[PDB]
DNA sequence: CTGGAGAATCCCGGTGCCGAGGCCGCTCAATTGGTCGTAGACAGCTCTAGCACCGCTTAAACGCACGTACGCGCTGTCCCCCGCGTTTTAACCGCCAAGGGGATTACTCCCTAGTCTCCAGGCACGTGTCAGATATATACATCCTGT
DNA sequence: ACAGGATGTATATATCTGACACGTGCCTGGAGACTAGGGAGTAATCCCCTTGGCGGTTAAAACGCGGGGGACAGCGCGTACGTGCGTTTAAGCGGTGCTAGAGCTGTCTACGACCAATTGAGCGGCCTCGGCACCGGGATTCTCCAG
């Protein structure tokens, strides 16, 4: 049978979601957790739909911003895979960890 | 809970796509998941005190927006 | 049935004088509504300093050219003062 | 009987406005007077850096051959030119995307 | 001949509630000069945007313990809003 | 002939001055008016904020022998403190220096 | 003035990396904390100057160079 | 007989030295020289007050303990002890310089 | 690995010098005691929109398998950096001295807040059509085994 | 390197829907003209602080010679992650209904700005003596070569 490389299916997913706009966490999934990280600080909150909707923008845009910072420190490190090694250095040297 | 695994493996591994990544080792995605808690209980945690501030009981959309640009994280598109 | 204002009648003003043949989403207006109040306040936030350190009590246009020449970067603040001063000059004349 | 009323934009020859941008300086708590030179130098910066982004950001619109400017084109617009980046560096666009970049290590050889 | 304003009396003397015998330098006390002004500007900066988010136009100790609950972190505001409340207790009792 | 002046800091007990607050946010460009409590409230807050810091900067001067606080305790204090560290992250203390720490890797064995 | 980039010596960037605990130093790392230092220094005293001429005074102040980095997020605590 | 330490192990009792210290470690003088020469590019006949040159000398200094503090974890992520100026790239880029 | 050698940091103790601490005028900013108007509290009411539910479709997550390319360890070689001695340079110190410009105090005038009145610019609301999203089928470009 | 096949991907046409662009009517925020009080601009003066210079001391920088530890290229071995297929799994839609709370209006009352006359807290200057900085000296710790 046919067999892609493995490598190729990866780069043409990398050309893809860089063209696209879209919210790559489903959005019920995410409405669940937004709605038990704020039950610890009040009971029976009430969220509007553009208020987690502007929680997902900015999630989203959190994360893709620390795999491009963890993505140059695999690459520092003559590596290619990602591995939480990376991760914790690129929280360490913005300040946040 | 059980809500922090409802972002998935592929959720994660194509917000990863969009950050260039190649290939990802299979010790990311309970790393990350803990990265994206950790970010959200500093945005909710300002946008709740602000409703209390305001004594409503709802989460406005704006709340989220002033809670971020006080982290330098500024939002365009929602006031 | 409040009344809430928005920059959204001038910026679509000066984009028909610069691609007068192109038009805007509603979600793109509603960044440009985000970008201009969002510089309006970095701009009278650093001149409210610069009159505040000089023991002054007036914001002048004096205390927003340097207010410009602060926040924004490099070549982007050269035309922004060229801009600024031609309007304040034929606003005198007038 | 006196005469007719002449926008303080139009004395300026702008199109932000003046008198708007005059109540919010003070009304806005920035001082406890207002010069009235300033809404007039504040407006036409205002509409200078609206006019630099709508330049790029139509730009950006037409090679992608439409006529509508969605928050797409604004991202492209102010991720690629280099003072707009560094004035917005800090500044999330909703539904602007990233801009495609693949490392060179990451393409096959 | 001026006479410029510090807080380099009431640092002494919370000072000297805390470790008696014990000084400082002129140094440090520019620095918790610095400190003062610092925390007092961040304090009543964000208290000033919580007003003005409200609509509303007083400072009142309300928009001040929401400024706390914000800017300071953790265990640190806990304790910073028992001295805030109790402090404006003793105020309307005397 | 009315009654000895009382200052308002001592009517909540505190060192740190109100009416000099109070003034600072009426004259500081914060709000169109300022409420009585609010002084109050903000002096106290300044007060335990360095009786928290110069508790831990007279500790760590008597851990290196001296009676007199010089800016390297206060730099000492507030970057072993895990809450003051958070607050002051990004402020520089002058003639602060750093806290002695070497990497694991780089010690010999 | 001219060529005060080399009065930063060698045995200076050395020392000042060592108090952030560097145990080895590759020879090429000088002459980029040259270029460091000097791209850092061009955008404080650029917001220094600023300051001072709005005032309109000869002297750059203390407090004109307080300012300035605090508008870059790099608060100085000792100076007023 | 000629005797010599190691290769190591004076680095280590001087990063021990110099992490107990506050003294400024660039000297002052060619310091002082280079504001003034920096300084030319935005006005001519400036002045400086004394203190005015020793605050932008104290943060030029902590703003690069603080660098190579970055730039040496950069180093040791690497799997290598020496900094080399590809790891000042990488530092500077995350922090969101350059 | 197991001890003497030698270098470096350490703890001690004594002498000088100055910066902290505590003092004393005196100036001015905080206080006390009234008064006046409006900001914000509290009540009532409207109706938006947030939560909860069920059902059906099917896109997307899940699980399993296979094999390949990557991470990682080991090894070896060269050359680059570190430690140290010798010589050179200029930072550092204290002192001398002119004068530029910061930091005041007066004085006046003109610019901005404030007010009343008039009115058009800009907001909310409809309302129809064209940009564009979606489908469907191409040619085209690209990866990959076998060559 | 090279050719064919196969699987994604750009191109082009057709169609529908709904969101932009526009028009219209009304309201309230902006502009007109005016008045008066204080902010700030201008001038004069004073003296702090900044620049410039000079000579003696010596610390720190520059140079250079060994040589050894570490960078780094290469290799091989074995996990582990990518690709793909089949099977569950709930996300997404849409439709319906309920109502909690946002938002608005219209009271009035307590709170804070404002004023003025008064006084004591805080500030600047002025001294003193003790912390502490440093120099001399012997002792403890610690690195490293040979045993």
């Amino acid at each position: 049978p046919h067999r892609y490389r493995p490598g190729t299916v990866a780069l043409r997913e990398i050309r893809r979601y860089q063209k696209s706009t879209e919210l790559l966490i489903r959005k019920l999934p995410f409405q669940r957790l937004v709605r038990e990280i704020a039950q610890d600080f009040k009971t029976d909150l009430r969220f509007q739909s553009s208020a987690v909707m502007a929680l997902q923008e900015a999630c989203e845009a959190y994360l893709v911003g620390l795999f491009e910072d963890t993505n140059l420190c695999a690459i520092h490190a003559k590596r290619v895979t990602i591995m939480p090694k990376d991760i914790q250095l690129a929280r360490r040297i913005r300040g946040e960890r | 809970r059980d809500n922090i695994q409802g972002i998935t493996k592929p959720a994660i591994r194509r917000l990863a796509r969009r950050g260039g990544v190649k290939r990802i080792s299979g010790l990311i995605y309970e790393e990350t998941r803990g990265v994206l808690k950790v970010f959200l209980e500093n945005v909710i945690r300002d946008a709740v005190t602000y409703t209390e501030h305001a004594k409503r009981k709802t989460v406005t959309a704006m709340d989220v927006v002033y809670a971020l640009k006080r982290q330098g994280r500024t939002l365009y598109g929602f006031g | 049935r409040s009344r809430k204002e928005s920059y959204s009648v001038y910026v679509y003003k000066v984009l028909k004088q610069v691609h007068p043949d192109t038009g805007i989403s509603s979600k793109a207006m509603g960044i440009m509504n985000s970008f201009v109040n969002d510089i309006f306040e970095r701009i009278a936030g650093e001149a409210s300093r610069l009159a505040h350190y000089n023991k002054r009590s007036t914001i002048t246009s004096r205390e927003i050219q340097t207010a410009v020449r602060l926040l924004l970067p490099g070549e982007l603040a050269k035309h922004a003062v060229s801009e600024g001063t031609k309007a304040v000059t034929k606003y005198t004349s007038a | 009987a006196r005469a007719k009323a002449k926008t303080r934009s139009s004395r300026a020859g702008l199109q932000f406005p003046v008198g708007r941008v005059h109540r919010l300086l003070r009304k806005g708590n920035y001082s406890e007077r207002v010069g009235a030179g300033a809404p007039v130098y504040l407006a036409a910066v205002l509409e200078y850096l609206t006019a630099e982004i709508l330049e790029l950001a139509g730009n950006a619109a037409r090679d992608n051959k439409k006529t509508r400017i969605i928050p797409r084109h604004l991202q492209l617009a102010i991720r690629n030119d280099e003072e707009l980046n560094k004035l917005l560096g800090r500044v999330t666009i909703a539904q602007g995307g990233v801009l495609p970049n693949i490392q060179a290590v990451l393409l096959p050889k």
